[PDB]
């Protein structure tokens, strides 16, 4: 189809992402410096969508590396895919980016995304066909909320046509490094929902959590989740690798998944939960499978499912196994609890099969929900900001650099419009 | 001796259109490169299978057909195949960007870039007709490129031409096959906007034809190619009066006349119980009559609903080969037992029955083969009700909290509609609910 352009902000998107093109560049099994290593034909059919052809027929991608700490760019040369990008879009600052916003957001920074602009649309021109961005990021501290949000600003303003997708990253008191996050939180989302399609709550939360409880890691560091994200955001990606039934697009992603204009928190989750093994481990099992999609542990955000209606549902599947006896285990679990799936949307679920495996396991699932069980997060976030806001903290910080309070106090108001807005919609009928 | 239109919209539309052509061609014998015994190698033909054909300089017979999509898979596919030479060079049109499940987007935004080039090869193909019937459409619901680009485009050809008609082959939604959920969306917002230009319709549930496939023709995962085989059949089946040669149901007026009861209500159901399992030696033996004897049961039928509970307008069909009128007014006979047949009081019924003697020609290695005989039912029946109710509760329960709708508002047409069009369709289904 179209072309995306790939966006990669902050230390956890600028590595985070780093591992997640390493993964997929691998499973679509094309050279480091570009010699065709894809043994089917299949694998090269879609992979224009995230690969471009350099001067000599071979594969560059189309990323953009941005970040303002300049050790970045070292550190993403040391993983094992960091040579690959493109030696023009490492534009970095070399002052550092601290966390802490309108020192980006504001002050300086908004001199440099006239510059990132002018890049990606040199970027995108010899694009045949633009079909969005793809953005990733950790809403925590500065860079990854500062310059990320404005870059969307710039974009939205000027590619109006085009969808916008996020991968968010939500910090926790458990790996918590700084502590002015809360108040990073509500700056972002208050831009965020007025100037995105659809997101992705990747919390780090649950995600340690399931790292430190059942995965029994008690030292996660920077290895494991990333280990963790790379493999997840990669599934979400292979529905569009891949032909397929639900031939998901972008576009048509969103029309299906989201019921209205505002609630497009999106709650991604995967079933076979799995450590950096050198071993597949854990035979897993589509009937296991099936019942797997909807567990706690799964999901990488923190909620409920059983406390919680979904408004959409989506699935990809991967392997050779048996279509039929999906679909068959798919009714029943409609079946069972009627009330999980949203009584306003029949037949919210939607499958489809992928015929590659995931590179590591034999058969697997990734899911891709949406319920209104999102809120808890935004109710954490809006309990620990507010309690640390109801007396003033660092507030001298941003409001010296060209903040005020109402702009606190507007983005509270929003987000708690946003999670009554939820609780209502899980109550009607 | 009397030439007529044919046009496919969406991937879908070019799908059955693939799947549909090798039948035809085929039944006549014409191979790609075959020289169709029936020629004069310069426009040799005019028999009715020639009435869907033009002859170049090399007795080609190209088809007047259009395949038609923006979104561009299925037409690429025809492009690398031999089919797109075989269809006429340039008459096809390729486009960029599918509106992707929002009928908005092939009306208000991505529709109206291409639908005058689209109209264009319309008026310059078409010129070079005579004797065109009318036009034969190919087109579901699901998109804005797919049903938009449907509704916009019979605006236009019915201004353009008041004369001449048009037959809706329409692939009614199922949430077996889900490809998106604002689709109820999608029929309403078109079929609101269809009856009022077209004249004939039918709507081939693949609900029902999914039904079939997976229980007996013994394939268990419902591949887009093999519904679109079975349906392809059933297109064959009904085109058959007109595209080989003469019998009953010569013409598309024809068509209207012995199926309408009143112009708005133009939904007649298809109906074909003969089947086959597969390329499978033998299973048994099956004669003329009891195919027909079989052509009662609710579960015969292209849409599901219960004919039994409702009443009739009209019945043609057709015969393939090995002729036997006599049996066949036996089995008029029989049919009196009325347990699933009732007629209308005031209107005179016909049983109409014409006869072709073509064994049923069929693509080489299929999921079906050889048989002897069969026969179709058109029925024009009130049943048809049903499907329109299911598909209003489903419309009502997601359209209760505005599911989507800005998804359609910013896109270029206002909210409101959606309730005249309800009550549209309210308005038909009391017309069905009357009727009798
Ligand atoms: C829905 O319920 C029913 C519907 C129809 C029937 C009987 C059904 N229809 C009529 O309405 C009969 C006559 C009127 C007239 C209509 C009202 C006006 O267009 C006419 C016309 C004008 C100029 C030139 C040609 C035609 O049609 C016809 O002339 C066509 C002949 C042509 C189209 C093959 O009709 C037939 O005779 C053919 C051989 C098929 N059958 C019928 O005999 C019974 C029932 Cl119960
Ligand atoms: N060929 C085919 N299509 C089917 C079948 N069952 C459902 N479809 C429909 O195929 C449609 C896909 O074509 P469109 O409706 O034009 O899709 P679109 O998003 O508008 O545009 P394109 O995908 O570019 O065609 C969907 O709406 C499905 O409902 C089937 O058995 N065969
Ligand atoms: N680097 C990294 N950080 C993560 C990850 N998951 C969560 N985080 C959190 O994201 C925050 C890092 O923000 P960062 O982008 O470095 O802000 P910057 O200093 O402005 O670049 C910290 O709170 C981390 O705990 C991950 O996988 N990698």
């Amino acid at each position: 189809m179209r072309e995306i352009v790939h966006i990669q902000a902050g230390q956890c998107g600028n590595q985070i992402g780093a591992k997640f093109w390493e993964v997929i560049s691998d499973e679509h099994g094309i050279d480091p410096s570009g010699n065709y290593v894809g043994d089917s034909d299949l694998q090269l059919e879609r992979i224009s969508v995230y690969y471009n052809e350099a001067s000599s027929h071979k594969y560059v991608p189309r990323a953009i590396l941005v970040d303002l700490e300049p050790g970045t760019m070292d550190s993403v040369r040391s993983g094992a895919f960091g040579h690959l990008f493109r030696p023009d879009n490492f534009i970095f600052g070399q002052s550092g980016a601290g966390n802490n916003w309108a020192k980006g957001h504001y002050t300086e920074g908004a001199e440099l995304v006239d510059s990132v602009l002018d890049v990606v649309r040199k970027e995108c021109e010899n694009c045949d066909c633009l079909q969005g961005f793809q953005l990733t990021h950790s809403l925590g501290g500065g860079t990854g909320s500062g310059m990320g949000t404005l870059l969307i600003s710039k974009v939205r303003e000027e590619y109006p046509d085009r969808i916008m997708n996020t991968f968010s990253v939500v910090p926790s008191p458990k790996v918590s490094d700084t502590v002015v996050e809360p108040y990073n939180a509500t700056l972002s989302i208050h831009q965020l929902v007025e100037n995105t399609d659809e997101t992705y709550c990747i919390d780090n939360e649950a995600l340690y959590d399931i790292c430190f409880r059942t995965l029994k890691l008690a030292t996660p560091t920077y290895g494991d989740l990333n280990h963790l994200v790379s493999a997840t955001m990669s599934g979400v990606t292979t529905s569009l690798r891949f032909p397929g039934q639900l031939n998901a697009d972008l576009r048509k992603l969103a029309v299906n998944m989201v019921p209205f204009p505002r609630l497009h928190f999106f709650m991604p989750g995967f079933a076979p939960l799995t450590a950096r093994g050198s071993q597949q481990y854990r035979a897993l099992t589509v009937p296991e499978l099936t019942q797997q999609m909807f567990d706690a542990k799964n999901m990488m955000a923190a909620c409920d499912p059983r406390h919680g209606r979904y408004l959409t549902v989506a699935t990809v599947f991967r392997g050779r196994m048996s279509m039929k006896e999906v679909d068959e285990q798919m009714l029943a679990i409609q079946s069972k609890n009627s009330s999980y799936f949203v009584e306003w949307i029949p037949n919210n679920v939607k499958v489809a099969v992928c015929d590659i495996p995931p590179r590591g396991l034999k058969m697997s699932s990734t899911f891709i929900g949406n319920s209104t069980a999102i809120q808890e997060l935004f109710k954490r976030i809006s309990e620990q900001f507010t309690a640390m806001f109801r007396r003033k903290a660092f507030l001298h910080w941003y409001t010296g650099e060209g903040m005020d309070e109402m702009e606190f106090t507007e983005a509270e108001s929003n987000m708690n419009d946003l999670v009554s807005e939820y609780q209502q919609y899980q109550d009607a009928t | 001796m009397r030439e007529c239109i044919s046009i496919h919209v969406g991937q879908a539309g070019v799908q059955i259109g693939n799947a549909c052509w090798e039948l035809y061609c085929l039944e006549h014998g014409i191979q790609p490169d075959g020289q169709m015994p029936s020629d004069k190698t310069i426009g040799g033909g005019d028999d009715s299978f020639n009435t869907f054909f033009s002859e170049t300089g090399a007795g080609k017979h190209v088809p007047r057909a259009v395949f038609v999509d923006l979104e561009p898979t299925v037409i690429d596919e025809v492009r690398t195949g031999t089919y797109r030479q075989l269809f006429h060079p340039e008459q096809l049109i390729t486009g960029k960007e599918d509106a992707a499940n929002n009928y908005a987007r092939g009306h208000y935004t991505i529709g109206k870039e291409i639908i005058d080039l689209v109209l264009d090869r319309i008026r310059k193909l078409a010129d070079q007709c005579t004797g065109l019937q009318g036009f034969l459409v190919f087109h579901s619901f699901g998109g804005g490129t797919g049903s938009g680009f449907t509704s916009l485009l019979m605006e236009r050809l019915s201004v353009d031409y008041g004369k001449k008609s048009k037959l809706e082959f329409s692939i009614y939604p199922a949430p077996q096959v889900s490809t998106a959920v604002v689709e109820p969306y999608n029929s309403i917002l078109t079929t609101h906007t269809t009856l009022e230009h077209s004249d004939c319709a039918f709507m081939v549930d693949n609900e029902a034809i999914y039904d079939i496939c997976r229980r007996n023709l013994d394939i268990e995962r419902p591949t887009y190619t093999n519904l679109n085989r079975l349906i392809s059949q059933i297109v064959s089946s009904i085109t058959a009066s007109l595209r080989f040669d003469g019998a009953l149901n010569v013409d598309l007026t024809e068509f209207q006349t012995n199926l309408v009861p009143y112009p708005r209500i133009h939904f007649p159901l298809a109906t074909y119980a003969p089947v086959i399992s597969a390329e499978k030696a033998y299973h048994e033996q099956l004669s003329v009559a009891e195919i027909t004897n079989a052509c009662f049961e609710p579960a015969n039928q292209m849409v599901k609903c219960d004919p039994r509970h409702g009443k009739y307008m009209a019945c043609c069909l057709l015969y393939r080969g090995d002729v036997v009128p006599k049996d066949v007014n036996a089995a008029i006979a029989t049919i009196k037992t009325k347990r699933s047949i009732q007629f209308v009081d005031w209107c005179p019924t016909g049983f109409k029955v014409g006869i072709n003697y073509q064994p049923p020609t069929v693509v080489p290695g299929g999921d079906l083969a050889k048989v002897q005989r069969a026969v179709c039912m058109l029925s024009n029946t009130t049943a048809i009700a049903e499907a329109w109710a299911r598909l209003d509760h489903k419309f009502d329960l997601m359209y209760a909290k505005r599911a989507f709708v800005h998804w359609y508002v910013g896109e270029g047409m206002e909210e409101g509609e959606f309730s005249e069009a309800r009550e549209d369709m309210a308005a038909l289904e009391k017309d069905y609910e009357e009727v009798g």
